[PDB]
RNA sequence: GCCGAGGUGGUGGAAUUGGUAGACACGCUACCUUGAGGUGGUAGUUUACGGGUUCAAGUCCCGUCCUCGGUACCA
RNA sequence: GGGGCGGUCGCCUCCUAAAAGGUAACGGAGGCGCCCAAAGGUUCCCUCAGAAUGGUUGGAAAUCAUUCGCAGAGUGUAAAGGCACAAGGGAGCUUGACUGCGAGACCUACAAGUCGAGCAGGGACGAAAGUCGGGCUUAGUGAUCCGGUGGUUCCGCAUGGA
């Protein structure tokens, strides 16, 4: 016996698409290098780091990376010279 | 100017001494006049807000706002925009002179008129007028009236309960 | 010169020769008296497509 | 105010054919009125005309 | 009831809408301003340290003026502010109209600092 | 519908710059100043 | 239950978004003609439903109900 | 989960997915093959949905004021992430929906894809600081070959052209 039922109707998927921590605390870092591919502002940029047109976050200098928080609920993404 | 005159000189120690307020900022103030149209055939009559942009600008020279619609109604037929109704404010000379037009020489030319209702405050200190005649004070003019489309008048104090709103109302010259 | 008597009630609805009598730069929308909702569509749009 | 949009204000000096005279701003200069507050019968009391005519018939027995 | 929220509760929204853009760094100080009805005040403040460096009001008993709230008080005290910052030599500063136009006596302030040599 | 746009210039004539407009919401021939390499500043632009 | 098809006036039924209680042929009603019927002549009655889109909806779209048929348990 | 039928073939979002990232199945849900000359840029402004009352025709619900509403609304569009210092709303002025680039990074077999401070040239807005190389981020697309069009101190089968 095999009765015929098909149409899953459910098979795609889009591509991983890797947001998340490039680059960890303490890490030192060069110029233009990205500390964090986000989606929205899920971290925030703090000192030296600037948010780009895709929202990702990248240094601006070179310098050690801190994630600290915004105060309430909240983080940041700041990178400090040495 | 009269109204002014009426209000500061006979009112303010009148109501100051009837309420017993613990400073002459306490006494409440008409702070504004709202002056709402409410025009909904703008959907169904396109030429239509250029009524009341007619008239509202006849009744009180300031001239109303084509206010639109915040928000999309389907039972209406009627998307975000396509403007709703016309609206003034009013503080300054000209209110005081309003309510000259709508004590003295207006409310009689409602033609069932009573006693305007007591049940009209909000339980803050804040009036309305419910007009269905659009003609009431002698600028309308019958010859230049077509659409019989009536009026929302707010009358808004500084009053903080509501009851001292109903005795300043009183004592400017509102019939109840 | 002499006399020329009509009707005073009859409604005479005119067309001319010469295309000068438009009140220009006026939508059809302005233009064609469209009261409320149909009479766009049931009377008016109708009317022109048609 | 802006310039160009609303139309004038002058001390409108409201009449009545009750010869009641009162001062406002309106867009007219004059204003002539057929019925002011004090020529309304209703802010006078009981009325003449009215009151006297608005009696319900005294259910005619006379004759 | 009809309630309206202050001046002082949406100039301080207004000018913390001004805030995100532009503080008080090193060599570039913070030049703020504040307009009380009755004075007119402005200070040069270092946000990094916290520390206003040099000051300037019409609430000054020495070099007073009549009007005290007229623009021309704002522009007497505009210049005072760039006579202290020639003083104290900070030469190079950042004007913070503080949720205000630029358009009075703000502007006089900024203008009077303009021509007295602090460059915005 | 939705068409692919040419700006030539009006001082060199040359093209270089495309983007996308309306045939129904910009019916007519539209026109912008942008930089020519050519000319090297800003110049008037035009549909072609 | 699944798939495919159609749901209009008493009837069968056309209508590519543009005026239909119905436009087309029958019934049906009122009258006329005839001794009285029939034929014949004259005039007359919301698109299965509910909610949108649209200036406009039978039509375009989302859901519900019914009927034809194919595809199953069982006899 | 034999083959055919049905269904699918590329791209985006969520869950599966096991608190980095990744991860399969004919697993569960959805979208895309665009739109916008303002729905872009900048400057200046400013705050939402509902409820309770007062209100003709106005209806349960248009528009009005009025208090309470740090968030359901809104965000062009699925869904996630995000947003009231606005990224959500207005108005002015505008074309940076620029050219040559690009230190350095993420991603990835490759082909590709994404981010990019800064520099110079020319501008927009702004008093200035500054911001602007499209939109709130991620979809809205396809190699080469062969042809078309436009331009070019390129070559051009002896030389000048073609």
């Amino acid at each position: 016996s095999k009765k015929g039922v098909g149409s899953t109707k459910n098979g795609r998927d889009s591509e991983a698409k890797r947001l998340g921590a490039k680059r960890a605390d303490g890490q030192f870092v060069t110029g233009g290098s990205i500390l964090y591919r986000q989606r929205g502002t899920k971290i925030y940029p703090g000192e030296n780091v600037g948010r780009g047109g895709d929202d990702t976050l990248f240094a601006k200098i070179d310098g050690t990376v801190k994630f600290e928080r915004f105060g309430r609920d909240r983080k940041k993404v700041s990178v400090y010279p040495v | 100017n009269r109204l002014k005159e009426k209000y500061n000189k006979e009112i303010a120690p009148a109501l100051m001494t009837k309420f017993n307020y613990d400073s002459v900022m306490q006494v409440p103030k008409i702070e504004k006049i709202v002056i709402n149209m409410g025009v909904g055939d703008a959907v169904q009559n396109a030429k239509a807000i250029d009524s009341a942009v007619e008239e509202l600008t006849f009744i009180a020279g300031q001239k109303p706002v084509v206010t639109r619609a915040k928000k999309s109604i389907a039972g209406f037929r009627l998307r975000e925009g396509m403007p709703i109704g016309a609206k003034v404010t009013l503080r300054g000379e000209r209110m005081y002179d309003f309510l000259d037009k709508l004590i003295s020489v207006s409310l009689p030319r409602v033609r069932d008129f009573r006693g305007v209702s007591k049940k009209s405050f909000d339980g803050r200190g804040n009036y309305t007028l419910g007009i269905k005649e659009q003609l009431i004070f002698p600028e309308i003019d019958y010859d230049k009236v077509t659409k019989v489309r009536g009026m929302d008048i707010v009358i808004v104090t500084t009053a903080n309960t509501d009851e001292e709103a109903r005795e300043l109302l009183t004592q400017v010259g509102m019939p109840f | 010169e002499g006399s020329v008597w009509v009707s005073p009630s009859a409604n005479i609805g005119y067309l001319t020769q010469e295309v000068f009598d438009l009140p220009l730069e006026q939508t059809p929308e302005e233009l064609f008296e469209n009261e409320t909702f149909k009479a766009r569509g049931h009377v008016q749009n109708l009317m022109r497509h048609l | 105010m802006k310039a160009g949009i609303h139309p004038n204000f002058k001390k409108a000096t409201v009449k009545c054919a009750c010869g009641n005279e009162f001062e406002t701003g309106s867009v007219k200069e004059e204003v002539r009125v057929e019925i002011c507050s004090e020529c309304h019968p209703f802010y006078t009391g009981r009325q003449k005309f009215a009151s006297a005519d608005g009696r319900v018939d005294r259910f005619n027995k006379k004759y | 009831m009809i309630t309206k929220t202050s001046k002082n509760a949406a100039r301080l929204k207004r000018h913390a809408r001004v805030r995100a853009k532009l503080s008080g760094t090193a060599e570039r100080p913070r030049l703020n301003v504040f307009r009380s009805n009755k004075h007119i005040y402005a200070q040069i403040i270092d946000d990094v340290n916290g520390v206003t460096l040099a000051s300037a009001s019409t609430l000054d008993k020495d070099l007073n003026v009549e009007s005290t709230g007229d623009t021309s008080a704002a522009t007497k005290v505009g210049e005072l502010v760039a006579k202290r910052a020639a003083e104290k030599g900070i030469s190079d500063v950042v004007f913070d109209r503080g949720g205000y136009l630029y358009h009075g006596r703000v502007k006089a302030l900024a203008d009077a600092a303009r021509e007295a040599g602090l460059k915005f | 519908m939705r068409v692919n746009i040419t700006l030539a210039c009006t001082e060199c004539g040359e093209r270089n710059y495309i983007s996308k407009k309306n045939k129904r919401n910009n019916p007519d021939r539209v026109e912008f100043k942008k930089y020519c390499p050519r000319d090297k500043k800003s110049t008037l632009h035009r549909e072609t």
